[PDB]
RNA sequence: CGCGACCUCAGAUCAGACGUGGCGACCCGCUGAAUUUAAGCAUAUUAGUCAGCGGAGGAAAAGAAACUAACCAGGAUUCCCUCAGUAACGGCGAGUGAACAGGGAAGAGCCCAGCGCCGAAUCCCCGCCGCGCGGGGCGUGGGAAAUGUGGCGUACGGAAG
RNA sequence: AGGCUAAAUACCGGCACGAGACCGAUAGUCAACAAGUACCGUAAGGGAAAGUUGAAAAGAACUUUGAAGAGAGAGUUCAA
RNA sequence: CGGCUACCCACCCGACCCGUCUUGAAACACGGACCAAGGAGUCUAACACGUGCGCGAGUCGGGGGCUCGCACGAAAGCCGC
RNA sequence: GAGCCUUGAAGCCUAGGGCGCGGGCCCGGGUGGAGCCGCCGCAGGUGCAGAUCUUGGUGGUAGUAGCAAAUAUUCAAACGAGAACUUUGAAGGCCGAAGUGGAGAAGGGUUCCAUGUGAACAGCAGUUGAACAUGGGUCAGUCGGUCCUGAGAGAUGGGCG
RNA sequence: CGACUCUUAGCGGUGGAUCACUCGGCUCGUGCGUCGAUGAAGAACGCAGCUAGCUGCGAGAAUUAAUGUGAAUUGCAGGACACAUUGAUCAUCGACACUUCGAACGCACUUGCGGCCCCGGGUUCCUCCCGGGGCUACGCCUGUCUGAGCGUCGCUU
């Protein structure tokens, strides 16, 4: 919606910080078996639901 | 119609984010959750599902004062001072 | 054989403990026998690693009776780094190879407040 | 300046006093789409905004 | 080195504001440095200011506690965060007063007839 | 369902028996525990006897076995009375007394 | 008309204190079906279970006979082996089904209301005084509760004088 | 027709421990891994797949072809 | 030089596509595109018969207790009024 | 079995030799890199060709059907290794004001903008994009919520349970 | 002669079966018996130099203080390197601190609207003026205060 609440946006914005790729200084990090981010979400594909 | 062309007609909405679990279960027109029951003052559990209570029961959360419980008991709850 | 019912002779747990082991545990761990003209001298078996002490390879393929110094305990890795110890990249840079504290034998000691300590306290124990 | 979301204007304001001692016209803020709060405070007209990002970091 | 929680004690509470002011001031002016691109040598003191900034409010909080129970020792009706903190079982259970405090017939039973040490065998 | 012949079978698993099966894996635990506990009894009242109250002389009621005789839990009223010592006092000396036994 | 005492009562953000909810493997109180079996199905069985609700503790309930037996009697309660798939219940069909002995584990017993005597010798609160580490109880004085009944002395195994 | 009480008893939840004629990655708890995660339905709710380089990255310097993907030599390792 | 075979080819003869329901299946009856992994008469209580063992008009300690704390001991040994 | 093994265990492959009627097994050779097997007894979650069997993988079909709702594209140049799909200019057309235009509410939540690459996504391609990576972007006394009640939902008093 | 098809072997590709390994399960037993109004379980948000998830934390936010141990963490520069000062990490953890919702407690929750007392700045003061601190839910127990009764009683107008 154009008009939303506090609540709402606040909500949004912790997907907007979570939808980011992997580091590339990890990758060469002792025992780290993470290859890609498992969790990045799509705004067309996944709808994550209000 | 009553399939695709009537699934387009869904633009309002019946759950939001409930207040005692986050969860999509608060139904806005009663006013209540749909997992829980917020306005009722005990949380809705139920036998008849095993693993609702498996995503819900103790433990499963961060417990930040709970963790601390089972560390001050092995030593009786002591409310003193360390020698030195 | 064992018999305090409170020690494990699990396989799998004895590995669990000894791969997540804490880093004051990790310094136990990783210890290395003394010389024979030192044990005698010092009065103790083994003694854990530090940064400051030499070093000889007594088992590897860099093994030999040059004497070496560490430059590096990783404790993470269970293992430590010496200066003359290193190999060649593809490009040609040098880089330090690893060699685990229990194939190596220690030739000297930095003298240390707490190691002394240490090293009498083993002393008056192994009596 | 990157506030806090829970100061108002008036929060702000004494902020910038009690920090920079610098005199405040009026303070514009809005919550940004990440979830911080920017704020545009405006300075007097006697003071200059040169200098005080000089004094203080930014350039 | 920079700043140890051990000789801060020592201090009094004027001075540990005055040095925790300016350092707060730094901590400020390492978060404006840290937003341009340059200068990534001091990127790493946030961390050691910050630090020291917890270490200092410690200490304070801590005398304050100190002088607070110091005020509030041996009183009757001393606040909730100074009662103990166990748990809320033992709060309500009989102090050891009410445990040990027996009737007077039960007294009376225990003072006649106490439980004497004796053995069958001949 | 019968056979050629066999005793007629009533088994009483028609009820839902498997969600309620006590089995006897801690049996050496329990009485491990037991004599454990036996034996800190004993040392923490070693100058008293085990099983210390002194039982009396009982018949058993049934016609089946009123031939034999057995222990019992204590001595009577009136036991006690011609023994001549008082009623409280036999259970701090280690005898245990029945009010409720007549003779 | 007013004043005062008692008695049923109302208000406070009065001083102090307590319960809410969560977990719920074990335990306690209530009501609680049907699928199934009966080769069909109503009584019955499933089952006084599942689901539902209310509570607590490391255990809870039980527990000192308004008991069991009918002979040479036993003696709180709890759990185990036997009694026993027995007595008995049942369209006496399918099926259901204990208890007393006895042997073991453990074995701890008591209080009060009442009847009577004691000048209420009783209890809570407040404040200064004499005490100990981490803070609560002993001796002093007034404000209440209580004679429509505090407390010692008493408990069916008798007790009191 | 009033009340209190530990004992032997039970414990698939909780905090730790020990053991196994059990399972060995389509098995074993749904979950050996960022698993009640991704994802699905408005909601109650449903619910996965997915272990193995090498002793040590020592993860292929450098030359050449191609814009690059890739490949020909060369190089590390006993072994590419 | 000798060699059957789990290699290929040719001729002669015989040769319908497997599994189960059925009196009757190759059927114009049903299932199967192919390959790898998983997959189905188990366990408890009771009964009847037969067999092996030990004792024997007796038999059975599975229920408890005893010796010493024990990795193998959640075993084993014993009860004898 | 004083069993075999980093002078090579298990496993896998094999126009090789050979045994047993058979279930199967032995040896040779090639991969493989750390365990395995014979004999005497014991206990099984113990033998697959099917169950419109469960999971995973792969074929014929087959480079086949299909890339056909709404009139239509063309010329020149530039950036580029690469041009029909990008960009600019020109020509020819459509939507023709109830639009293929300009704004909004619900809904989406960064999709908006700039820069950069071109393996994945766009059902052909791409220098292009709503894709990817980085960095920015939403400023209110007088725009709306916040105020008020409407149908309606709802606690205390009280009642029921 | 070629092409296509079929049957075998060698090599190669898709495929991820068998074998070996296991910081994981399942089962059995033992020890203890611990949540919260002094804010429980659970949920939301945020916190690292470079940080998306798990884990760990609460504006003192990838940890503070103290004790034990004794020279590090590590993917990369920096950084306390100092230890005849106080000394890195790790563990323990009894001392401080612990954002919002949540039994959730000022009313409702659209983060709005208040009401009292106190402390700093505004016309040096209340009068619907900014910031900060404390209190402001229900029922109930003991006591105090306030006050209603043509409920009963005594003296009095
Ligand atoms: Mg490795
Ligand atoms: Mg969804
Ligand atoms: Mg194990
Ligand atoms: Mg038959
Ligand atoms: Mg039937
Ligand atoms: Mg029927
Ligand atoms: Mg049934
Ligand atoms: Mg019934
Ligand atoms: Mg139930
Ligand atoms: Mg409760
Ligand atoms: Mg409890
Ligand atoms: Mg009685
Ligand atoms: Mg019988
Ligand atoms: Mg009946
Ligand atoms: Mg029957
Ligand atoms: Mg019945
Ligand atoms: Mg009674
Ligand atoms: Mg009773
Ligand atoms: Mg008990
Ligand atoms: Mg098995
Ligand atoms: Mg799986
Ligand atoms: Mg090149
Ligand atoms: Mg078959
Ligand atoms: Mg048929
Ligand atoms: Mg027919
Ligand atoms: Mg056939
Ligand atoms: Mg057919
Ligand atoms: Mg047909
Ligand atoms: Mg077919
Ligand atoms: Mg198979
Ligand atoms: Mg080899
Ligand atoms: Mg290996
Ligand atoms: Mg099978
Ligand atoms: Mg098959
Ligand atoms: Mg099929
Ligand atoms: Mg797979
Ligand atoms: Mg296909
Ligand atoms: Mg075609
Ligand atoms: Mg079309
Ligand atoms: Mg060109
Ligand atoms: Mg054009
Ligand atoms: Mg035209
Ligand atoms: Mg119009
Ligand atoms: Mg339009
Ligand atoms: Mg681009
Ligand atoms: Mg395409
Ligand atoms: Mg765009
Ligand atoms: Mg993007
Ligand atoms: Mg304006
Ligand atoms: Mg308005
Ligand atoms: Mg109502
Ligand atoms: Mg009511
Ligand atoms: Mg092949
Ligand atoms: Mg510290
Ligand atoms: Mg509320
Ligand atoms: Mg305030
Ligand atoms: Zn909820």
């Amino acid at each position: 919606s154009s008009h939303k609440t506090f609540r709402i946006k606040r909500f949004l914005a912790k997907k907007q910080k979570q939808n980011r790729p992997i580091p590339q200084w990890i990758r060469m990090k002792t025992g780290n078996k993470i290859r890609y981010n498992s969790k990045r979400r799509h705004w067309r594909r996944t709808k994550l639901g209000l | 119609t009553k399939g695709t062309s009537s699934f387009g007609k869904r633009r309002n909405k019946t759950h939001t984010l409930c207040r005692r679990c986050g969860s999509k279960a608060y139904h806005l027109q009663k006013s209540t959750c749909g997992k829980c029951g917020y306005p009722a003052k005990r949380k809705r559990k139920y036998n008849w599902s095993a693993k609702a209570k498996r995503r819900n029961t103790t433990g499963t959360g961060r417990m930040r004062h709970l963790k601390i419980v089972y560390r001050r008991f092995r030593h009786g709850f002591r409310e003193g001072t360390t020698p030195k | 054989m064992k018999f305090n019912p409170f020690v494990t002779s699990d396989r799998s747990k004895n590995r669990k403990r000894h791969f997540n082991a804490p880093s004051h545990i990790r310094r136990k761990i990783m210890s290395s026998p003394l010389s024979k003209e030192l044990r005698q001298k010092y009065n103790v078996r083994s003694m854990p690693i530090r940064k400051d002490d030499e070093v000889q390879v007594v088992r590897g393929h860099y093994k030999g009776q040059q004497i070496g110094k560490v430059v590096q305990v990783y404790r993470k890795k269970y293992v430590i780094y010496i200066e003359r110890v290193q190999r060649e990249k593809a490009n040609g840079t040098t880089v330090h190879v690893g060699i685990h504290p229990s194939k190596v034998v220690i030739t000297r000691l930095k003298l240390d407040k707490d190691r002394k300590k240490i090293l009498e306290r083993k002393a008056k124990s192994r009596q | 300046f990157i506030v806090d979301v829970k100061a108002n204007k008036h929060q702000i304001k004494q902020a910038v006093k009690k920090l920079y001692d610098i005199d405040v016209a009026k303070v514009n803020t809005l919550i940004r789409p990440d979830g911080e709060k920017k704020a545009y405070v405006r300075l007097a007209p006697d003071y200059d905004a040169l200098d005080v990002a000089n004094k203080i970091g930014i350039i | 080195a920079k700043i140890k929680a051990r000789d801060l004690r020592g201090k009094k509470k004027e001075e540990l504001l005055k040095q925790l002011d300016d350092l707060k001031v730094e901590l400020s002016q390492l978060r404006v440095a840290k937003v341009t691109g340059g200068a990534a040598s001091k990127l790493s003191k946030i961390r050691v200011v910050r630090k020291s900034i917890a270490r200092v409010l410690t200490v304070i909080n801590q005398t304050q506690k100190e002088n607070l129970r110091k005020f509030y020792k041996g009183k009757k009706y001393k606040p909730l965060d100074l009662r103990p903190k166990k748990t809320r079982a033992m709060r309500r259970r009989l102090t050891k007063h009410e445990e040990k405090l027996k009737t007077k017939k039960q007294q009376r039973k225990e003072r006649l007839y106490p439980l004497r040490k004796y053995a069958v065998k001949a | 369902a019968p056979s050629r012949n066999g005793m007629i079978l009533k088994p009483h698993f028609h009820k839902d028996w498997q969600q309620r099966v006590d089995t006897w894996f801690n049996q050496p635990a329990r009485k491990i525990r037991r004599r454990k506990a036996r034996q800190a009894k004993a040392r923490r009242i070693a100058p008293r006897p085990a099983s210390g109250p002194i039982r009396p002389i009982v018949r058993c009621p049934t016609v089946r076995y009123h031939t034999k005789v057995r222990a019992g839990r204590g001595f009577s009223l009136e036991e006690l009375r011609v023994a001549g010592i008082h009623k409280k006092v036999a259970r701090t000396i280690g005898i245990s007394v029945d009010p409720r036994r007549r003779n």
